[PDB]
C-alpha cells in the first residue's frame, strides 16, 4: 500500500502538456522521502508546505499532474505566471499550495531527426481557470469569418508540435514535469505519511 | 518500422481520373499529415497536395487546383489522390509522404520537410 508515485516519475512516456495526465493517489502511506532526497530533479518547489511536513499529515487525495514542455517555459508552471504555456496549456492557481518537480529529459523524450510527438496549444479564445485541460482540436477562428472546421487564411490549427532534437539548446531540450496537489474533503482522510 | 505503399499508377488517355493510394504500416498515432509528391524525368519533384490526419483539410499546389483531391481513411491508415483532367503534363512517378511534425499552418506541409517516402507510382498520360 506504498503510493503508487513510481506509475508517475518513471512512466517510459508523458503526455504532451495540451492533454495533461492526472493520477489520483488514494488510500496509501505516501514516501515523500523518495522524492525530496533524490538528486534526480533539477526544480523541486513547494509552495506554502514542506515536502518534510506531508510526512506528518493525512489527505483524502493527492494529485500528481504530469506532462512535457521545453526547459525555458519550466518557470510559467508556477502561480502568477504568463506565456503560452500557463495562459492556453497548464495553469495553477495563484494560492497554489502543492510542489512543482522537473527533470530534463533529452535522452527519453529527444531523437535524431526530431521527435515531434509533444504538442502544446498555440491558441486559444481566452486562458485557461487554474487546472483546466483543454483537448479540442477545433480550427481557431482567427478572424470574422467562421472556419466551419475548414483550415485557411485566419484559420489554424490549434496546436503544435514540440521539435526535440537531441543537439538542442537547454532551453529547447525536453523537461518532464509533475505537479502534487493536495485535498481535503468531507470524506476519509486516506493518504498518509509514513509516520 | 513505418512504411509507406503507393499503387494505382499506369497509362491513362487525357481527361480520364485515376485514383492512388498510400498504405501507411507500423506506427500510426503520431502522423500530423500526409502529401503527394511527384517527379517526371530530369525535372525537380514538386509538391501536390497535403492533407491533415486529424481533421482531414487539405492544401494544393495551384497547378492541381479543382483537377486532383487528397482524401484519407484513418481506420485504414490509407490516403487516397483523386487524378481528375488527367494532363500530358501529369506524367510523373508519384510519391506519398509522410510527417509527425503537427503544424498550426496547413500550408506548411507544402515546403517542411517529411521523413517518410514512398518507392513511388508510374502515373502515364497518353491521348
Ligand atoms: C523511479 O525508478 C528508480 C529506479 O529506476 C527509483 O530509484 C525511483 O525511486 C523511482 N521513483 C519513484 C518515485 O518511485
Amino acid at each position: 500500500n506504498l503510493c503508487p508515485f513510481g506509475e508517475v516519475f518513471n512512466a517510459t512516456r508523458f503526455a504532451s502538456v495540451y492533454a495533461w495526465n492526472r493520477k489520483r493517489i488514494s488510500n496509501c502511506v505516501a514516501d515523500y522521502s523518495v522524492l525530496y532526497n533524490s538528486a534526480s530533479f533539477s526544480t523541486f518547489k513547494c509552495y506554502g508546505v514542506s515536502p518534510t511536513k506531508l510526512n506528518d499529515l493525512c489527505f483524502t487525495n493527492v494529485y500528481a499532474d504530469s506532462f512535457v514542455i521545453r526547459g525555458d517555459e519550466v518557470r510559467q508552471i508556477a502561480p502568477g505566471q504568463t506565456g503560452k504555456i500557463a495562459d492556453y496549456n497548464y495553469k495553477l492557481p495563484d494560492d497554489f499550495t502543492g510542489c512543482v518537480i522537473a527533470w530534463n529529459s533529452n535522452n527519453l523524450d529527444s531523437k535524431v531527426g526530431g521527435n515531434y510527438n509533444y504538442l502544446y496549444r498555440l491558441f486559444r479564445k481566452s486562458n485557461l481557470k487554474p487546472f483546466e485541460r483543454d483537448i479540442s482540436t477545433e480550427i481557431y477562428q482567427a478572424g470574422s469569418t467562421p472556419c466551419n472546421g475548414v483550415e485557411g487564411f485566419n484559420c489554424y490549427f490549434p496546436l503544435q508540435s514540440y521539435g526535440f532534437q537531441p543537439t538542442n539548446g537547454v532551453g529547447y531540450q525536453p523537461y518532464r514535469v509533475v505537479v502534487l496537489s493536495f485535498e481535503l474533503l468531507h470524506a476519509p482522510a486516506t493518504v498518509c505519511g509514513p509516520k | 518500422q513505418v512504411q509507406l505503399v503507393e499503387s494505382g499508377g499506369g497509362l491513362m488517355q487525357a481527361g480520364g481520373s485515376l485514383r492512388l493510394s498510400c498504405a501507411v504500416s507500423g506506427r500510426t498515432f503520431s502522423t500530423a499529415a500526409m502529401g503527394w509528391f511527384r517527379q517526371a524525368p530530369g525535372k525537380e519533384r514538386e509538391f501536390v497536395a497535403a492533407i491533415r490526419w486529424s481533421g482531414g483539410s487539405a492544401y494544393y499546389a495551384d497547378s492541381v487546383k479543382g483537377r486532383f483531391t487528397i482524401s484519407r481513411d484513418k481506420a485504414k491508415n490509407t490516403v487516397y489522390l483523386q487524378m481528375n483532367s488527367l494532363k500530358y503534363e501529369d506524367t510523373a512517378v508519384y510519391y506519398c509522404a509522410r510527417t509527425e511534425n503537427v503544424r498550426s499552418l496547413l500550408s506548411d506541409y507544402a515546403t517542411w520537410p517529411y521523413d517518410y517516402w514512398g518507392q513511388g507510382t508510374q502515373v502515364t498520360v497518353s491521348s
